[PDB]
């Protein structure tokens, strides 16, 4: 069916994910599951703002010896002007092939998969209704060559939330 | 800046002054990592949850979830708490500057009572903690 590569919500333990600039910008904060389980989330808000650049990325990910693979993420984005106009309601998703999992820096160096969108965002807490506005976008990659791969999330100014972060790859 | 020293969750923490648990005064934009350790190889069974003053004196539990399930004695348990107002995930928890919030367990730290909804460690190790988010301390 799917070959997971990964799942934000089932590597357990911390997540921390090298980030730029390590706080100010997406943050790892944990959240009680819709269905209550604990996870472990990413996040930035800073839409009051000017000048947003904030990255997010992963850790590295075996291809383990496929071609095409898939990316599952799980966001959330909280409606801007909900808080004390133009609203960015996007950002963007990159990645970068590498045979050495142990990178430690790592942006002109990563490849842009696409600009992502919310279909929708909220303005209230959770009180609206109960939920499930959690938006979940797929994304491919193209063909692939080497051992694994790092996942890059780029802020811009958006009030954002990861939920989750799955990978796989459909045998 | 931000990140606020991890807090374990386990009786020997002598931050929980006994019978006035740790009092805590975290402003917005602070980070705090509540923890529940492994084991070394006697661990501590709780099940920990915010509560409004009410429940947080007079420990008693009800719909009332935990942030740590700490029941898993061969890892760490953890919740990273974020001090924000207006939060960019749905799910997550929010605060107000100028309120108080309070998390206790009323377990008996023991497997046996994990699920015991009226006192236990609480009452006793007073593992409680007060966050006065926002102001000083007097």
């Amino acid at each position: 069916n799917e070959v997971t590569l990964l799942d934000s919500r089932s590597v357990q333990g911390e997540l921390g994910w090298i980030a730029s600039p390590l706080e100010g910008g997406w943050e790892e904060v944990s959240i009680m599951d819709e269905k209550n389980t604990p996870i472990r989330t990413y996040q930035v808000c800073n839409v009051m703002e000017p000048s947003q650049n904030n990255w997010l990325r992963t850790d590295w990910i075996t291809r383990e010896g496929a071609q095409r693979v898939y990316i599952e993420i799980k966001f959330t984005l909280r409606d801007c002007n909900s808080l004390p106009g133009t609203c960015k309601e996007t950002f963007n998703l990159y990645y970068y092939e590498s045979d050495n999992d142990k990178e430690r820096f790592i942006e002109n160096q990563f490849v842009k998969i696409d600009t992502i969108a919310a279909d929708e965002s909220f303005t209230q807490v959770d009180i609206g209704d109960r939920i499930m506005k959690l938006n979940t976008e797929i994304r491919d990659v193209g063909p692939l060559s080497k051992k694994g791969f790092y996942l890059a999330f780029q802020d811009v100014g958006a009030c954002i939330a990861l939920v989750s972060v799955r990978v796989f790859y459909k045998k | 800046s931000i990140v606020l020293e991890p807090i374990y969750w386990n009786s020997s923490n002598s931050k929980f002054l006994p019978g006035q648990g740790l009092v805590l005064y975290p402003q917005i934009g602070d980070k705090l990592d509540i923890i529940c350790p492994k084991v070394t190889v006697q661990y501590e069974y709780y099940k920990v949850y915010m509560v409004d003053k009410d429940q947080a004196d007079r420990c008693t539990i009800k719909e009332n979830t935990p942030l740590l399930n700490c029941a898993k004695p061969d890892q760490d348990i953890k919740f990273t708490i974020k001090f924000q107002e207006f939060s960019p995930n749905l799910w997550g928890l929010e605060f107000q500057k100028n309120k108080d919030y309070y998390i206790i367990s009323t377990s008996n730290g023991s497997l046996e009572g994990l699920d015991n909804q009226e006192g236990g460690v609480c009452q006793t190790r007073a593992m409680k903690i007060l966050m006065k988010v926002g102001q000083d301390a007097s």
